[PDB]
């Protein structure tokens, strides 16, 4: 449990991943933590941009279900044999649990170059598992077989590794209070966004623009992804508050010298969320360090920077641009997502996010979700 | 869509013996992992035993090892738990579970 | 085959030479600059360097009793001027007495993430500060070691290097060396006749290239172009295929967006020693559309490796890393040759060919 | 504007002695590293000796060591070369040098 502290490697750019031991004798793989899907899938054959894969023929305990699954996504896909084997987690657990696994033998645009993970642990709900919700997820297997609570928490520590805590909340990963918001639906970790504000001022938008058709906490998405219309109204407000075009679309990076200190000039971005006691809301904030994102890291007198927010067609995705700011509690048992100020989320001593509350839920619907 | 109904529970004396069944309908049982968990009155949810889809891989809780045997008959959509050498501490509701879903339970009660 | 790979560094943070100064010897790392003429090293600690030359620990150091300040656009350095024995470990048995300036006060000189803590000006006397009578390092070395008055350098930074002091090393090039005359002994000033973009000439009088000088400078990262020339070059380049041009922004492209294959060659024509003839040096997109992150992803972000200047066409790193370049002060000329270590994946990133007639151009392109 | 003029060259027998002088005008001589180089007919220049600005650091080509003494008299803007135990192979033109610039030279001849 406190053994789970610092169990993830990686960053907010290339993803955070967990070591996992699979089969008998154990094969050691690097599995991305992804709260936006629900399958457990690993490389099953050598690939160009991976070092190692799970060989099912060297596992004495592997058994095949005799069918295979394909998962499609916007750019790319992955097909895999569905089977079952024993897994252990070196950081957290003394024993082993019998889980479903998809061994990928064919994919398009799945394993990309300079990526250190060779598989993916979907930690969302049964409903988004392929090929059907009746394929037990890893987290429902572990919860059941290890007698832990139906809660996990995650802390990302690469703004400017991480801890993934399976079966509770570890106090030394946060400071202050945990504020919780309701899970609105159990497929993605869907929550209700009430209000966005840039630099102390609100965007002229209905609260339902934000949750179109869903605001989700996704560890398997790099950026804060906003529906096109929200995206456009955020950009217009950020530009107005300071310095800046292709920079907004992710097709160019703006370079500034050290002393032109870029961060001083952009505004805070605050996301208002409904408290469990509905008359109230709280506010999670990120500052410029998380969303104006240094890309070179060479420690020269300049840096070039990506805008870590991007348009989505129909999804508001609270990915790593925001999650890096907080400790995040996926409390499935109580149907709620917690957020707390994260100690590791400060660049040169300064905190790069904030959390605050409570505020009143007047001036916004009883309910902001379709 | 996981529907399940356990039965076979009842009242037995220590050293007694029961066979619990769990019947499934509506999902692909012969391709699912299946597990038994029990739950005493105001004690914790306690995992009992898990069986892989074809039956060859079974794992067990220390507390029931050598006493209980999990097994399934895929052709009849049914899971089993052979419960021997029953002692009062085994008293509880036994639930079969798969993919986040469970049956109503079967009451197993061991007393002298 | 002695001074072959004696340089470290890269086409962005500079190529530097290892040098031992004073008695007992102190080891410094000194940037090779063919566009200035002082030998200057850090003399005190400074927050962005690991070491410096402490003149008080050298029993052979003598002070001249005066200092110097040198200004450039964005900064300056001030140093005490003295004299001490130096050796270049990869290249030389003995030590030679040279002038050294020890920097105790600078601005914007040592910068974060630099690996060198001194500068070696290999240009001519005329540019030495505080006057041309401050014997330059290469004039000392030439005189005291009995070598020919020639050096040559190969940068392998594209995608270390060699500085050969006193000649030319066959293994550092392939094909023929072409020589263009040195027009004036100050900078290494050479006579550009024609710029071609993706095989089309710019509409420019040849004097535009040599206002007010065209020079070869291992001390400048970018190919730097007078504004008028740089306006033609951007327009021509962007035709053949805005923050990017100014170096304000980087352009990111995925690797199947294959961005190098959609930009033109840039050719620079220089006069042969035979004045009725010229040869051309050419760079490809690889050299002037530069990958900035080297992070090994499925996309790269790039800066344009050309920049405007006010008073000079500076043939900096980004052309030099294409070729082996011979600075043959003896016969007043600069040699260029294809450089084998200029290949990405095994792909050439540069070209040399000739001769072509100079009928088409004036007989002197320098105003 | 480095301006230099050598003298004291002449014809001597093997075993003999000469003192060369080099007079400087129009540059900062009392601040200059100063060098002597020599050239016999159609052979390359041969470095002889270098002296630093105050006279305390002097260096010598192996070929002249213990036989020639370089020195300077700053207040007179003059470089010297004391040359003892001359031999036929010291026959050459001698030139004083600084910062790229040399004087016309002085002819030394050592013959039977
Ligand atoms: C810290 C965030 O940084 C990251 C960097 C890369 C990645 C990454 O590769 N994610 C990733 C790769 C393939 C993939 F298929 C997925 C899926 C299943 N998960 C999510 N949520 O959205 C896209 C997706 F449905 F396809 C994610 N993730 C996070
Ligand atoms: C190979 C290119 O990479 C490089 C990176 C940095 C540098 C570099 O710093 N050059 C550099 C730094 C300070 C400085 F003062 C100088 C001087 C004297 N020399 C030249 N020619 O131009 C500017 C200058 F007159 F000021 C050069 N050079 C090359």
């Amino acid at each position: 449990f406190l053994a789970m502290v610092d169990n993830l490697q990686g960053d907010s750019g290339r993803g955070y991943y967990l070591e996992m031991l699979i089969g008998t004798p154990p094969q050691k793989l690097q599995i991305l933590v992804d709260t936006g899907s629900s399958n457990f899938a690993v490389a099953g054959t050598p690939h160009s941009y991976i070092d190692t894969y799970f060989d099912t023929e060297r596992s004495s305990t592997y058994r095949s279900k005799g069918f295979d699954v394909t998962v499609k996504y916007t750019q790319g896909s992955w097909t895999g044999f569905v089977g079952e084997d024993l897994v252990t987690i070196p950081k957290g657990f003394n024993t082993s649990f019998l889980v479903n696994i998809a061994t990928i033998f064919e994919s398009e645009n799945f394993f990309l170059p300079g990526i250190k993970w060779n598989g993916i642990l979907g930690l969302a709900y049964a409903t988004l598992a392929k090929p059907s919700s009746s394929l037990e997820t890893f987290f429902d297997s572990l919860v059941t077989q290890a007698n832990i609570p139906n809660v996990f928490s995650m802390q990302m520590c690469g703004a400017g590794g991480g801890s993934l805590v399976l079966g509770g909340i570890e106090p030394s990963l946060y400071k202050g209070d945990i504020w919780y918001t309701p899970i609105k639906e159990e497929w993605y970790y869907q929550i209700e966004i009430l209000k966005l504000e840039i630099g102390g001022q609100s965007l002229n938008l209905d609260c339902r623009e934000y949750n179109a058709d869903k605001a989700i906490v996704d560890s398997g998405t790099t950026l804060l992804r906003l529906p096109q219309k929200v995206f456009d109204a955020v950009v217009e407000a950020v530009a107005r508050a300071s310095l800046i075009d292709g920079f907004w679309t992710g097709s160019q990076l703006a370079c500034w010298t050290n002393s032109e200190t870029p961060w001083s000039y952009f505004p805070k971005i605050s996301i208002y969320l409904r408290d469990e006691n509905s008359s109230r809301s709280f506010r999670i904030t990120i500052l410029p360090q998380l969303y104006i994102q240094p890309m070179m890291g060479a420690g020269l007198n300049y840096e070039c920077y990506r805008f870590g927010i991007s348009p989505s067609t129909n999804a508001l995705v609270i990915g790593a641009t925001v999650m890096e700011g907080f400790y995040v509690i996926f409390d499935r048992a109580q149907k709620r997502v917690g957020f707390a100020a994260s100690p590791c989320a400060e660049i040169a001593g300064a905190a790069v996010s904030e959390i605050s509350g409570p505020f009143s839920t007047e001036d916004v619907a009883s309910n902001c979700v379709p | 869509q996981v529907q399940l109904q356990e039965s076979g529970g009842g009242l037995v004396q220590p050293g007694g013996s029961l066979r619990l069944s769990c019947a499934a309908s509506g999902f692909t049982f012969s391709s699912a992992i299946m597990t038994w968990v029990r739950q005493a009155p105001g004690k914790g949810r306690e995992w009992v035993s898990t069986i892989g889809s074809d039956g060859s891989i079974t794992t067990y809780a220390d507390s029931v090892k050598g006493r209980f045997t999990i097994s399934r008959d895929n052709a009849r959509n049914t899971l089993y738990l052979q419960m021997n050498s029953l002692k009062p501490e085994d008293t509880a509701v036994y639930y079969c579970t798969s993919a986040g879903r469970r049956g109503p339970g079967t009451q197993v009660t061991v007393s002298s």
